[PDB]
């Protein structure tokens, strides 16, 4: 059903853990 | 005479011009300690309201000051080592029309009811002048008067309370003005026709900034083992 | 051989250059403390506050040649593109001799007595010999000189009280064998020799903060250019990158903004006072090569 | 983050914004300010390599 | 063992004593000797740390 | 040798051309202690001074 | 303007004041030379050195 063909778990799993260099850019990519 | 001294977690102000968004900076700089000794002043606090007397308190290497009033009794400052006219004086005076700072060699004419009079017939050598609006206009009246590197800088807030003496929130100073002086101003006094004295010290904070440019929140890391904790972890949670 | 291969960085050049500082129309009055009517001395020097100008340092170049003229701190040549935050002048009438100890770090009679810069001394010190402009035969005396002091001063300290000094714990007052006149005040005929003759000497004590208050040099302003990758000045503050309108609320006192690292974010215009946004394009490059003994093709 | 924050690092140099140094000084002691500042900088990356 | 040993090595200042050199000379030059020092010191730890 | 190195009897002594210390501060012989102050006396040239 | 490192200028032409061209009017011309012989009773200052 979802977006991405994920079992319910790899959700759960993928939501727990958290172009544009925004952040930390000075030179590190 | 002088009250029960009192327990602040007040006198934060901007350390530097720099805007910062979301972010917990540690930074050192000489801060009013947390829950620090600080002496009240019982209208005129030793002297009796109508005399002429006053305290001439020693200037520790900055001071906080606070009162609140409505009648503005309190009109000044002086900031001095002799406060005897040898050397360079300096004097805050607030009319509610405009405040003049004045650097002179000023003598003390033993100025202070409700009677307006002058002060200083003998003004020789005068270095500095300079002029703005009003600093003091329930208010509170923060101020934080920093001498350091030749300038002298005051830093104020001005926030309303009602029922109560101080607020329980917390509230920073933007800074007011920040004046090249040069004096070694050892010592200071109030100019008044209830105010509140602390004293800076080198301490490090762990200051809080919101999503605009203000600071909600600050830890003294030298307070409790818990206020280093959150110092050294970059963290008001721990 | 096959693969993919990370060979260079690539970037996008400014193509335009930006400089912005106050409207400020007023001049420095360098030459004005330099060429005083009355010198001041070592022993009680004059300083003189320069604020709110434009610090043209051309106008030293045009008003004399100069005995000595270092910056330490600084580059000599390059006075007019800096920004200086609290510029003070300290003007005196010096000896020869002693020119050579106005400088910080050093050890030596005027620093430790009459005046001494210090350690983290950024600024310039200037002097041109003053024989064939004040120095009468009859002396001048403008010059004065702490022969002994009771201590060694700080940096910028300054004390005018003159007190004899005692060869032991008795206090003296007049007796040349136990007593130590704290002063040598003589005014120098023009022929005496070099270590002698007279230097009016100027030292200019720059700070930098990045231009709280500007007395900024005689800079050309442009006109603000957003959306493209620039050279900026801003008011002393030098940088590459994007300006972009700003949606961040900065109280009237703040002027710089940073970031959660210290890298600056946000600028405030000198003349509009309107936030801008710096955004630094840029990346690396690769090379996907099928091998040069199959194709030269790349992509 | 470190990484990062280890360019604000003067590491004796007298200022850390390498624009700072070649604005305000001439090549003979900028050279010297640029030489401790790529010493200190080198060191960072090194131990982030590792 | 190293570790502490590394500490009464000069690396070029006058002095491996800290003391020494803040008891001998003014700041403008300790300061150098320091940070000589300072340097060798902290290559130690992290020679030791990795 | 064998005595106290009090030097503000140097400075009571005389204003002096050049004082100037290279591996220890002016200002903290009378902390110090030497082990074997050796004392060249001569009389020279201003030139060479230097 | 500054020479370089071993660079020669030989062409004398008067600095001016301002912008307006200045030629023998000495309070805007600054003659570019001091050529000038120089008596052994000089001090050591004035004194050539080969
Ligand atoms: C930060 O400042 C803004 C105003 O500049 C505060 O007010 C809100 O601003 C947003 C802007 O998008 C509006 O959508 C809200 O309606 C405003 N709220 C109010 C009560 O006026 C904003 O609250 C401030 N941020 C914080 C965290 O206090
Ligand atoms: C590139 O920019 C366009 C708009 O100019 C945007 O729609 C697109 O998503 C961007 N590409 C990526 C990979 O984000
Ligand atoms: C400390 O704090 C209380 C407020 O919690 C204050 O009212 C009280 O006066 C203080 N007590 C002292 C300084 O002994
Ligand atoms: C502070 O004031 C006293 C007044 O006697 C003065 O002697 C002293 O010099 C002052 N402090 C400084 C640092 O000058
Ligand atoms: C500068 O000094 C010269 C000396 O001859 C004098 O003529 C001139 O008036 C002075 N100018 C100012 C602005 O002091
Ligand atoms: C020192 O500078 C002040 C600046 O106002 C000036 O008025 C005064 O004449 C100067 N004195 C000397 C001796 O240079």
């Amino acid at each position: 059903s979802k977006p991405s063909k994920r079992s319910p778990i790899e959700d759960l799993l993928f939501n727990k853990v958290t172009l544009i260099c925004a952040q930390k850019f000075n030179g590190l990519t | 005479t002088t009250q029960s001294y009192t327990n602040f977690t007040r006198g934060v102000y901007y350390p530097d011009k720099v805007f910062r968004s979301s972010v917990l900076h540690l930074t050192q700089d000489l801060f009013l300690p947390f829950f620090s000794n600080v002496t009240w002043f019982a209208i005129s606090g030793t002297n009796g309201t109508k005399r002429f007397d006053n305290p001439v308190l020693p200037f520790n290497d900055g001071v906080y000051f606070a009162s609140t009033e409505k009648s503005n009794i309190i009109r000044g400052w002086i900031f001095g080592t002799t406060l005897d006219s040898k050397t360079q004086s300096l004097l805050i005076v607030n009319n509610a029309t405009n405040v003049f700072i004045k650097v002179c060699e000023f003598q003390f004419c033993n100025d202070p009811m409700e009677s307006e009079s002058g002060v200083y017939s003998s003004a020789n050598n005068c270095t500095f002048e300079y002029v703005s609006q009003p600093f003091l206009m329930k208010n509170l009246r923060e101020f934080v008067f920093k001498n350091i590197d030749g300038y002298f800088k005051i830093y104020s807030k001005h926030t309303p309370i009602i029922g109560r003496d101080f607020p329980q929130g917390f509230s920073a100073l933007e800074p007011l003005v920040d004046l090249p002086i040069g004096i070694n101003i050892t010592r200071f006094q109030t100019l008044l026709a209830d105010y509140y004295v602390g004293y800076l010290q080198p301490r490090t904070f762990l200051l809080k900034y919101n999503e605009n440019g203000t600071i909600t929140d600050a830890v003294d890391c030298a307070l409790d083992p818990l206020s280093e904790t959150k110092c050294t972890l970059k963290s008001f949670t721990v | 051989e096959k693969g993919i291969y990370q060979t260079s960085n690539f970037r996008v050049q400014p193509t335009e250059s930006i400089v912005r500082f106050p409207n400020v129309t007023n001049l420095c009055p360098f030459h004005e403390v330099f060429n005083a009517t009355r010198f001041a001395s070592v022993y009680a020097w004059n300083r003189t506050r320069i604020s709110n100008c434009v610090a043209d340092y051309s106008v030293l170049y045009n008003f004399a040649p100069f005995f000595a003229f270092k910056c330490y701190g600084v580059s000599p040549t390059k006075l007019n593109d800096l920004c200086f935050t609290n510029v003070y002048a300290d003007s005196f009438v010096i000896k020869g001799n002693e020119v050579s100890q106005i400088a910080p770090g050093q050890t030596g009679n005027i620093a430790d007595y009459n005046y001494k810069l210090p350690d983290d001394f950024t600024g310039c010190v200037i002097a041109w010999n003053s024989n064939k402009l004040d120095s009468k035969h009859s002396g001048n005396y403008d010059y004065w000189y702490r022969s002994l002091r009771k201590s060694k001063l700080k940096p910028f300290e300054r004390d005018i009280s003159t007190e004899i000094y005692q060869a032991g714990n008795k206090p003296c007052k007049g007796k040349g064998p136990n007593c130590y006149f704290p002063l040598e005040s003589y005014g120098f005929r023009p022929t005496y020799g070099v270590g002698h003759q007279p230097y009016r000497v100027v030292v200019l004590s720059f700070e930098l903060l990045h231009a709280p208050a500007t007395v900024c040099g005689p800079k050309k302003s442009t006109n603000l250019v957003k959306n493209k990758c620039v050279n900026f000045n801003f008011n002393g503050l030098t940088g590459t990158g994007v300006l972009t309108k700003s949606n961040k609320k900065f109280l009237p006192f703040q002027q710089f903004g940073r970031d959660i690292v210290d890298t600056t974010d946000a600028v405030r215009d000198p003349q509009t006072l309107e936030i801008l946004d710096i955004t630094p394009s840029f990346g690396g490059v690769s090379v996907i090569t099928p091998g040069t003994n199959t194709s030269n093709q790349v992509a | 983050n470190t990484l990062v924050k280890q360019l604000s690092s003067k590491f004796g140099a007298i200022s850390s914004v390498l624009n700072d140094i070649l604005s305000r000084l001439d090549p003979p002691e900028a050279e010297v300010q640029i030489d401790r500042l790529i010493t200190g900088r080198l060191q960072s990356l090194q131990t982030y390599v590792t």
